[PDB]
RNA sequence: GGAGUAUGGUCGCAAGGCUGAAACUUAAAGGAA
C-alpha cells in the first residue's frame, strides 16, 4: 500500500514486479471513466491466478472495483489447474507466469483451459518458440510448454500445460552486444476443424514472400483433427526466424479472421516478420519486456543488451517507468560505435535477487 | 420487364421477352460445349454462366444486349455456379469433388471444399450467406458453414441421386429434389426430416421456391408440375 | 540523451518520442502498420539482407572477466 | 574371456479401435461376419 500506480495500463506487469520485489503496491483508479467502471472479469480472474501460486499474498478489491490492494507473498506454486475466462486467451496468462517460473518453491505444473489464440495476445507457438528460448539464454534449461488440446475463438475448449522444472537462483548476467545473424526461418501453421488445404496455402503465401531471401524456409504444417482440435474452427500461422550461433529467435503471428484470405494471411505475417526484424536488435519488440526484466532481476552485476531505437516507443518507456517505481534501477543507454545504425546498448545493474522459497 | 434468360447444350445464351415476340437478342457461340449453369445477381447487370468448356464467363447486361467482362479458365466440367444474394460470394461446382467459392469483386479464390466423391449437382447459399448446401449424385447433402469453410452436418438422404436443392428466403429451411422421386423438407438448425413428399413419381429434375410466399414448384420426368401451397 | 528524457515524469511518453524524433502494454503484439503499407514496403528484402547468412581457472575466468566488464562500464 | 538370466536406467521399435474415414457418423465399393 506504499507504491501507487495510476490506471489499468500494464496491469499484469505491475503484479509481477511487485511479486518478485516483495514491495506492496496499490493500484487505484482503474478504468474510472467508464459506464462500467472498475476491473474487467479476466483481471479479477488473473488475480485468482497469483493467489493460487503464492501462499501469503493479500489481495483486496474496493467495492467500486477501481482500487486493488496487493501485498505479495512468496512464490510457492506446485501443480494446479487455472480456468481461463473466454474474454482473453490462455496466452494472456502464460506470459506473466514465465516471469515467475524460475523462482518458485516447487515446480510450476499449471494446466490452462480456455481459448488458445486471439488478435492481441500470444499464441501457443509464440511462446514455445519466441519466449522460452529467451528463457534458456538466462539459464532456465528444463523449461517447456506442452499442448494437449488446441482451442480457437469463440468457444475454445483448448488446453496447454505449462511445465517449468529449472528452478534457478537468478537469471545469469547476459551480454549480447552483437546483432545476431539469422540462419533460418522456421514456422508453424495450424488449423482446427477446417480444410487441410488451407495450411499449405497459408505456407504458399509465406514462401512467396521469402523467395528473394537465401535462408532456409521451413514451416511445420500442424493440422489438428478430432476431439483434441477444440470446439470452434479457425486457423493461424506463426513464423520464427532463428540464429544458429546463440539461439536468438524473432517472431510474428496472426490468426484467421471471419472471412479472411489464407493467401493474404500467409503473406501478411511474413511481412510482419520482416517488419519486426527491421526494427529489431537481438530481441523482438514483443520479446524485449521479458528480457528487460531478466537483466533487472539478475544478480548484482552489469548486463549488456544491444537494442534498437525503433524498439523504443511509448510502450518501452512505460516499462522502464514501472521498474524505477519498484526496483529503482536506472537503465543506462549508451550509443554504439557503428555509424550505419542507431543501436544502443542497454546496461543494467541487476538488483541482487535470490530464491526466497527454494529449499536446500 | 418480365425478361427471361435460357441456356442450351449448344454454347449459346438466348433470351425471351414477354411483351414482345419470342426473340429479341441471341448470343451465339458463347461456349463450345454445353453450358450447365446460369446465375442472376441482385441487380441483373451481370450474369454468370458455367459450361462444359472448363470455362466460366460473366455476361454484361448492356442497355438491351450482352457482352463479357472476363472469362475464367478452369480445369473441370463445371455443373452449377451460384452467386450470393449478398453479392459477395460466387460458388462454383466442378467435375472433381470440389466446390470453389470466389469473392465477387476480384475473384480471389476464397475457399475450396473436399471429400464429396461425386460431382456437385446444385449449390445453394442462404439469404445472408451463412450455410452452403452442395447436393451431388453421391446420395447425400453436405451443409457447409460459410464463415470458415467447414461443414456443420452431412446428411444421407434421397436414395438415387440429388438433383436440385433451393432455399427459403425467410430462414434456414430448405427442400431437396432427386431422381428417387421424393421431395423432402428440412431444418437448417435441427437437421431433421420435417415433411416428406411422394406425389409425382418419376425423376425430379427441377425445383424453384417462391421468393416471399412459399409455394413449392417441382418438375418430373413424366411431365408434371406440382405446386405446394403452404398452410 | 534519451535516458534523462525518459526518467523525468513531467514529460509524456508521446512527448518523449517527439523530443527524440523532432499505447497500452496489455496487448502482446506491438503496433504495426497496415498490410497495404507493409506489402508495398516489403516488395524488396534488400534492406534487411544485412542480417542474413583445469576447470577451476576457466570458471574463475567467468568471474574475472565479469569484474572488469563492470569497470570499463562504470 | 565366454555362456546364461535378471533389468523402474539411456536410445530405438510398437499398439488398439472395419476401412471408406474431410471438421461431418458420409456414398459407390470392399473387408470381416
Amino acid at each position: 500500500k506504499y507504491t501507487t500506480f495510476q490506471g489499468s495500463q500494464n496491469f499484469r506487469l505491475r503484479i509481477v514486479l511487485a511479486t518478485l520485489s516483495g514491495k506492496p503496491i496499490k493500484i487505484e483508479k482503474i478504468r474510472s471513466g467508464d459506464l462500467n467502471p472498475g476491473l474487467k472479469d479476466y483481471e479479477v480472474s488473473f488475480l485468482r491466478l497469483i493467489e493460487s501460486v503464492t501462499n501469503g499474498s493479500v489481495i483486496e478489491i474496493s467495492y467500486t472495483g477501481t482500487t486493488v490492494i496487493y501485498r505479495p507473498g512468496i512464490i510457492v506454486g506446485g501443480a494446479s489447474t487455472h480456468i481461463c475466462p473466454s474474454s482473453k486467451p490462455v496466452g494472456y496468462f502464460v506470459e506473466p507466469m514465465l516471469y515467475l517460473a524460475p523462482f518458485s518453491k516447487k515446480k510450476f505444473s499449471i494446466l490452462f483451459k480456455g481459448i488458445t489464440a486471439s488478435h492481441n495476445d500470444a499464441g501457443i507457438e509464440a511462446i514455445k518458440w519466441g519466449l522460452m528460448p529467451v528463457m534458456e539464454k538466462f539459464g532456465v534449461r528444463e523449461c517447456a510448454l506442452h499442448t494437449l488440446k488446441r482451442g480457437s475463438p469463440p468457444l475454445g475448449g483448448g488446453e496447454v500445460h505449462l511445465v517449468v522444472d529449472s528452478l534457478i537462483a537468478q537469471p545469469i548476467t547476459m551480454h549480447e552486444i552483437d546483432r545476431p545473424i539469422i540462419s533460418s526461418i522456421t514456422g508453424v501453421a495450424y488449423s482446427t476443424r477446417v480444410s487441410p488445404s488451407l495450411v499449405n496455402r497459408m505456407i504458399d503465401g509465406a514462401k512467396k514472400v521469402l523467395k528473394n531471401l537465401q535462408c532456409e524456409v521451413n514451416i511445420t504444417a500442424d493440422v489438428w483433427r478430432g476431439e483434441n482440435s477444440g470446439k470452434s474452427p479457425g486457423w493461424g500461422i506463426t513464423l520464427v526466424a532463428q540464429s544458429k550461433q546463440k539461439g536468438w529467435s524473432y517472431f510474428a503471428e496472426d490468426i484467421g479472421d471471419a472471412g479472411s484470405i489464407p493467401e493474404e494471411l500467409g503473406e501478411k505475417v511474413a511481412c510482419q516478420l520482416l517488419e519486426e526484424i527491421s526494427k529489431s536488435a537481438a530481441v523482438g519488440r514483443n520479446q524485449l519486456p521479458l528480457a528487460i526484466v531478466y537483466m533487472v532481476i539478475g544478480k548484482e552485476d552489469i548486463g549488456r543488451l544491444r537494442i534498437n531505437k525503433e524498439q523504443i516507443d511509448e510502450r518501452f518507456i512505460i516499462l522502464l517507468r514501472d521498474i524505477k517505481k519498484i526496483f529503482n534501477t536506472e537503465v543506462f543507454l549508451k550509443p554504439v560505435d557503428e555509424a550505419d545504425n542507431e543501436d544502443m546498448i542497454a546496461t543494467i545493474k541487476g538488483i541482487g535477487f535470490t530464491n526466497t522459497s527454494k529449499k536446500i | 420487364g418480365l425478361l427471361v434468360i435460357l441456356g442450351t447444350r449448344n454454347g449459346e445464351l438466348q433470351l425471351f421477352d414477354l411483351a414482345s415476340s419470342s426473340l429479341l437478342d441471341t448470343i451465339e457461340d458463347a461456349h463450345d460445349a454445353a453450358i450447365w449453369s446460369l446465375d442472376l445477381t441482385s441487380d441483373g447487370k451481370r450474369l454468370v454462366t458455367g459450361s462444359a468448356d472448363k470455362t466460366v464467363k460473366f455476361w454484361d447486361f448492356k442497355v438491351l444486349k450482352l457482352h463479357h467482362d472476363t472469362t475464367l479458365e478452369l480445369t473441370d466440367d463445371i455443373l452449377c455456379v451460384r452467386v450470393s444474394p449478398d453479392d459477395r460470394y460466387l460458388a462454383i461446382s466442378l467435375l472433381d469433388n470440389t466446390v470453389k467459392v470466389f469473392f465477387l469483386d476480384s475473384m480471389k479464390f476464397y475457399l475450396s471444399l473436399y471429400g464429396h466423391k461425386l460431382p456437385v449437382l446444385s449449390i445453394d447459399i442462404s439469404f445472408d450467406s451463412k450455410m452452403i448446401i452442395t447436393s451431388s449424385a453421391d446420395k447425400n447433402i453436405k451443409i457447409w458453414g460459410l464463415d470458415f469453410g467447414d461443414c456443420h452436418k452431412s446428411l444421407f438422404a434421397h436414395q438415387d441421386s440429388i438433383m436440385n436443392v433451393k432455399f427459403l428466403p425467410q430462414s434456414h429451411n430448405f427442400f431437396s429434389c432427386s431422381k428417387d422421386a421424393v421431395v423432402k423438407y428440412w431444418d437448417g438448425e435441427k437437421f431433421e426430416c420435417i415433411q416428406k413428399l411422394y406425389a409425382h413419381q418419376s425423376e425430379v429434375w427441377a425445383l424453384a421456391v417462391a421468393t416471399d410466399g412459399g409455394f413449392v414448384v417441382s418438375s418430373s420426368h413424366d411431365h408434371s408440375i406440382r405446386i405446394w401451397e403452404e398452410t | 540523451n534519451i535516458g534523462k528524457l525518459i526518467y523525468m515524469d513531467n514529460i509524456s511518453p508521446e512527448e518523449c518520442i517527439r523530443r527524440w524524433r523532432g499505447v497500452d502494454l496489455e496487448k502482446f503484439v506491438p503496433y504495426f502498420d497496415t498490410f497495404e503499407k507493409l506489402a508495398k514496403k516489403w516488395k524488396s528484402v534488400d534492406a534487411i539482407k544485412e542480417r542474413f547468412l583445469t576447470w577451476y581457472e576457466l570458471q574463475k575466468a567467468k568471474i574475472s572477466k565479469q569484474l572488469e566488464i563492470n569497470n570499463i562500464e562504470y
